């Protein structure tokens, strides 16, 4: 008994998305389906319900006008179409089994695995790679953090390595943020002892971009008498 | 609306089983019943045997509009509450 | 109809966690509960006030009385760390209502305050007529922070992006926050600050354009 959802979609603002949900292992037309979305790091939001029996629908108040639900009995598949997309419709869209009753809504026992819809005006774009170096001079008894800012790329993903993969300890590559502009940014940081050359290798296949960026500290190994800030 | 009577019954059952309120009927005990739909008569017959109390008086009137072992009135009302909510969901208002 | 959950609950391993769901006469409704781990669909854990689907541990139980429904998890494990959502059907305007979600933290190691490094814009980015501040936050536990940005003591809320804390190799958490500025905005203020609140305590770092 499963619900099988279609793959991740990337859409421009004002476009429409149609997501599919195929039912397996039960009698499709004896139940309904509810659709529930979740914007990244936020809560569940009910979008609406469709009966697989008769195709009756009841949409969430915030989605009335913008959503259409349909079913195809021949293939045991339900469809959810969302129109006039905006940045804030970026979410994982789930289908879930519900009762076929138009009177009462029930618990959701069976869930699809979700379909990510990313809404962005961006075209494919290679990143700009900038060095991250502390403002203050390095101090003994402290670690020094060096990084690379992988800025303004589309779509996911980016691969970051240090010294062609030879440096692996004390490396942390953060997840991407999706900016208001519709482009991603990501950082990768290496923590090291005040002092060897550090090169971040950035790979962005969608744009066929391969960048090597040497990152040096501003002021070198600890020097207490260098005319350079200590406290930022 | 035809779901009003059951809605109000459910709501009364909740009101009288709030944690804040004292243990129902001082822990008087009643015949347990089989909750299987159309059990309103049997529920009234268990409750009408609890003399006095007064906390269950409204529930007794509400059940009237619808009409081998013992358990506490508290447990009886809680089990009945859960059952009625399921009936309400399935659209059984009678 | 409105369901209210606490945003967070913390519990030590082996103790009992209790998550509440408040609503007016919620006792009159059938309450359902979902567990959701990151990157995964919700899983039904309790339905109809207190029933467990097959495959859910008996450590999970549910109660519903008056104005408060409760999900109880006894003998908490690290595998119970998740977001938990309560759900009801209502006969009014929103036929399905979810609670806001409660993050359950299972405290598996001692509390650790975060280390913060605030990077200024690089010379390269400034030459490219752009400025980005990067606030790097690391070695903290538990994995929840609030980031606030300031410019000359005034709060800056626009152009801010913050990542959800990610686990490091040392099993502690790290996060990053970004503030997007223009070069004239950067150069026109005496200082910018990244303020990181972790378990009620604030760590602040500051950069100054004339120095940085």
């Amino acid at each position: 008994v499963q619900l099988v959802q279609s793959g991740a979609e990337v859409k421009k603002p004002g476009a429409s998305v149609k997501v599919s949900c195929k039912a397996s292992g039960y009698t499709f037309t004896n139940y309904g389906l509810s659709w529930v979305r979740q914007a990244p790091g936020q809560g569940l939001e009910w979008m609406g319900w469709i009966s697989a029996n008769n195709g009756d629908t009841n949409y969430g108040q915030e989605f009335q006008g913008r959503v259409t639900m349909t079913t195809d009995t021949s293939t045991s598949t339900a469809y959810m179409e969302l129109r006039s997309l905006r940045s804030d419709d970026t979410a994982v869209y789930y289908c879930a089994r519900d009762s076929s009753s138009s009177w009462a809504r029930w618990f959701f026992d069976l869930w699809g695995r979700g379909t990510l819809v990313t809404v962005s005006s961006a075209s494919t774009k290679g990143p700009s790679v900038f060095p991250l170096a502390p403002i203050s001079k390095s101090t003994s008894g402290g670690t020094a953090a060096l990084g690379c800012l992988v800025k303004d790329y589309f779509p996911e993903p980016v691969t970051v390595s240090w010294n062609s993969g030879a440096l692996t300890s004390g490396v942390h590559t953060f997840p991407a943020v999706l900016q208001s502009s519709g482009l991603y940014s990501l950082s990768s940081v290496v923590t090291v002892g005040p002092s060897q050359t550090y090169i971040c290798n950035v790979n962005h296949k969608p744009s066929n971009t391969k960048v090597d960026k040497r990152v040096e500290s501003k002021y070198g190994p600890p020097s207490p008498s260098s005319p350079a800030p200590a406290k930022n | 609306p035809p779901s009003t009577a059951l809605r109000e019954l459910i709501e009364e059952l909740v009101n009288i089983t709030q944690n804040q309120k004292a243990p129902l009927c001082n822990g008087s005990m009643v015949w347990s019943i089989n909750l299987t739909a159309g059990m309103y008569c049997a529920a009234l017959e268990s409750l009408i045997n609890v003399s006095g109390c007064s906390a269950i008086e409204k529930t007794q009137r509400m059940l009237s509009g619808f009409c081998d072992t013992k358990i506490e009135v508290a447990q009886f009302v809680k089990d009945l509450l859960l059952h009625l909510k399921k009936l309400f969901r399935e659209g059984r208002f009678n | 109809y409105v369901l209210t959950q606490p945003p967070s609950v913390s519990v030590a391993p082996g103790k009992t966690a209790r998550i509440t769901c408040g609503g007016n006469i919620i006792g009159s409704k059938l309450v359902h509960w979902y567990q959701q781990k990151p990157g995964q669909a919700p899983v039904l854990v309790i339905y109809d006030d207190g029933d467990r689907p097959s495959g859910i541990p008996e450590r999970f139980s549910g109660s519903n009385s008056g104005n408060t429904a409760t999900l109880t998890i006894s003998r908490v494990e690290a595998g119970d760390e998740a977001d938990y959502y309560c759900q009801v059907w209502d006969t009014g305007s929103d036929p399905v209502v979810f609670g806001g979600g409660t993050k359950l933290t299972v405290l598996g190691q001692p509390k650790a305050a975060p280390s913060v490094t605030l990077f200024p814009p690089s010379s390269e980015e400034l030459q490219a007529n752009k400025a980005t501040l990067v606030c790097l936050i690391s070695d903290f536990y538990p994995g929840a922070v609030t980031v606030a940005w300031k410019a000359d003591s005034s709060p800056v809320k626009a152009g801010v992006e913050t990542t959800t804390p990610s686990k490091q190799s040392n099993n502690k958490y790290a996060a990053s926050s970004y503030l997007s500025l223009t070069p004239e905005q950067w150069k026109s203020h005496r200082s910018y600050s990244c303020q990181v609140t972790h378990e009620g305590s604030t760590v602040e770092k500051t950069v100054a354009p004339t120095e940085c």
